[PDB]
């Protein structure tokens, strides 16, 4: 139940999640040889956390895991179905929509969009 | 670098006994997977985070363990359990040597049988004597050759099947290859058979 | 799904390259694996990549054996595999990591790896006799000798018996060529009347015999 989809690329704005939902898959890029690819957001009955660390060179939802020593651009995640993001406007001024709600991940008849 | 080492390799399980095999990492884990394997198909997704079933596993089966031990558990064992089971994990992605879990059924004595080479072999310049074991329960059997009384190794090779899906049987073949030259160099060819439900052991023999 | 390349064949020394066409899903967004097989033995973990940057990963046993590489543009992940020996004949599969575990396989690719070269096998009658009698059993059957590759393929009478039909795991010989036996139990009276012949058929050499077998 992977999104196969990115979320959208606004003008002006930037895209973060706050809480991660439960399967969530981050690649862990930057080099780092002996192993750890990604890390997965997942946990017994009654917690929930991010199973591997990762190394470089050269509630229900998990909270977003602490920067590492080498990590580029935003970080490309692989959400899951029902994941939901949030916009917001850094320096740049609008504002005719009041009550922000967009970017969730649906299953509609077969593919996942945002 | 991490390494699962599982226990047992082989184990036999009559249909309703409770099931335990074991997992046991070199270095801490967090997680354990499991995964099962039938002859000719692909290895399965099974058991997930330790505990966590996949869809279409079985409610018989459950996961357990944490820190460097693991364990599968079979509640009541049905015949459709039957597999090798592989222990993973996903820190470094190495495996289990795997357990392979059978049917234990009550013992079951050997037919067995010999051939002597076929004329059209013995043309082409080669003998094989072939004594087969037939439908016998548990897999432990003993087969040695002796010609002329000498007993007889390193030319000699055996095949056994997988468990018979009705029976729960074994069949095994002990093949003898020899030079026709070696072949007509003697007279007595000896199968010797030695297996539990025998009184061992049991010779079943042709004079040339 | 996950589709790979058929039966390779090898000889000692070369290299090889398998496929895995991936089809349904993006193929980019997936970590792909591969796991090598012995016959008998267990599973071995190769290494894994991602074909959105190409990142790799390998077992520390196969650093300079396997490598691994995908076409984003074809959906396939490719693995080549050098300077073959002979415990390099396995079965190899290639899995989508679904982060909790693999949750798709392919139907796996079998490397044979000799210096023999392909080869239809001679196929011996096992004849029944007072040797091969065991109360009211009697038990015939085929000796199937000296082929390359695997696999062979036997019947009796064309498909038309099956109950106490037992075909053996191919062996190994020394020579390089496989060899079995198929063997089937008959009651003893059936013997005279019922004639019985194992249709042997090896497609690698499209070669393909009919045994009778007789007291
Ligand atoms: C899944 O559920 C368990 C069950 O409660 C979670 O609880 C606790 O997890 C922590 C591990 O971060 C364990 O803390 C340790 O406790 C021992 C014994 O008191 C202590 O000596 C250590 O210093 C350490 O802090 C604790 O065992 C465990 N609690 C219980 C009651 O078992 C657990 O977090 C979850 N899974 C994992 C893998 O952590």
């Amino acid at each position: 139940e992977l999104c196969d989809d990115d979320p959208p690329e606004i003008p002006h704005a930037t895209f973060k999640a706050m809480a991660y939902k439960e399967g969530t898959m981050l690649n862990c890029e930057c080099r780092i040889k002996s192993g750890s690819l990604y890390m997965l957001c997942t946990g017994n009955s009654s917690h929930s956390s991010w199973d591997n660390q990762c190394q470089c060179t050269s509630p229900g939802h998990c909270r977003e895991p602490p920067p590492w020593e080498n990590e580029a651009t935003e970080r490309i995640y692989h959400f899951v179905v029902g994941q939901m993001v949030y916009y917001q406007c850094v320096q740049g001024y609008r504002a005719l929509h009041r009550g922000p709600a967009e970017s969730v991940c649906k299953m509609t008849h077969g593919k996942t969009r945002w | 670098q991490i390494v699962s080492t599982q226990s047992p390799a082989i184990m036999s399980a009559s249909p309703g006994e409770k099931v335990t095999m074991t997992c046991s990492a070199s270095s801490s884990r967090s997680y354990m997977q499991w995964y099962q394997q039938k002859p000719g198909t692909s290895p399965k997704r099974w058991i997930y985070d330790t505990s966590k079933l996949a869809s279409g596993v079985p409610a018989r089966f459950s996961g357990s363990g944490s820190g460097t031990s693991y364990s599968l558990t079979i509640s009541s064992m049905e015949a459709e359990d039957a597999a090798t089971y592989y222990c993973h994990q996903r820190s470094s992605y190495t495996f289990g040597g795997g357990t392979k879990l059978e049917i234990k059924r009550t013992v079951a004595a050997p037919s067995v049988f010999i051939f002597p080479p076929s004329d059209e072999q013995l043309k082409s310049g080669t003998a094989s004597v072939v004594c087969l074991l037939n439908n016998f329960y548990p897999r432990e059997a003993k087969v040695q050759w002796k010609v002329d009384n000498a007993l007889q190794s390193g030319n000699s090779q055996e095949s056994v099947t997988e468990q018979d899906s009705k029976d729960s049987t074994y069949s095994l073949s002990s093949t003898l290859t020899l030079s026709k030259a070696d072949y007509e160099k003697h007279k007595v060819y000896a199968c010797e058979v030695t297996h539990q439900g025998l009184s061992s052991p049991v010779t079943k023999s042709f004079n040339r | 799904q996950l589709q790979q390349s058929g039966t390779v064949l090898a000889r000692p020394g070369a290299s090889v390259k398998m496929s895995c066409k991936a089809s349904g899903y993006s193929f980019t967004r997936y970590w792909m694996h591969w796991i090598k097989q012995r016959p008998g033995q267990g599973l071995e973990w190769i290494g894994a990549i991602y074909p959105g940057n190409s990142d790799t990963s390998y077992n520390q046993k196969f650093e300079g054996k396997a490598k691994l590489t995908a076409v984003t543009s074809a959906s396939t992940a490719y693995m080549e595999l050098s300077s073959l020996t002979h415990e390099d004949s396995a079965v190899y599969y290639c899995s989508r990591d679904y982060g909790y575990y693999f949750d798709f396989w392919g139907q796996g690719t079998t490397l044979t790896v000799s210096s023999a070269s392909t080869k239809g096998p001679s196929v011996f009658p096992l004849a029944p006799s007072s040797k091969s009698t065991s109360g009211g059993t009697a038990a015939l059957g085929c000796l199937v000798k000296d082929y390359f590759p695997e696999p062979v393929t036997v019947s009796w009478n064309s498909g038309a018996l099956t109950s106490g039909v037992h075909t053996f795991p191919a062996v190994l010989q020394s020579s390089g060529l496989y060899s079995l036996s198929s063997v089937v139990t008959v009651p003893s009276s059936s013997l005279g009347t019922q004639t019985y012949i194992c249709n042997v058929n090896h497609k690698p050499s499209n070669t393909k015999v009919d045994k009778r077998v007789e007291p």
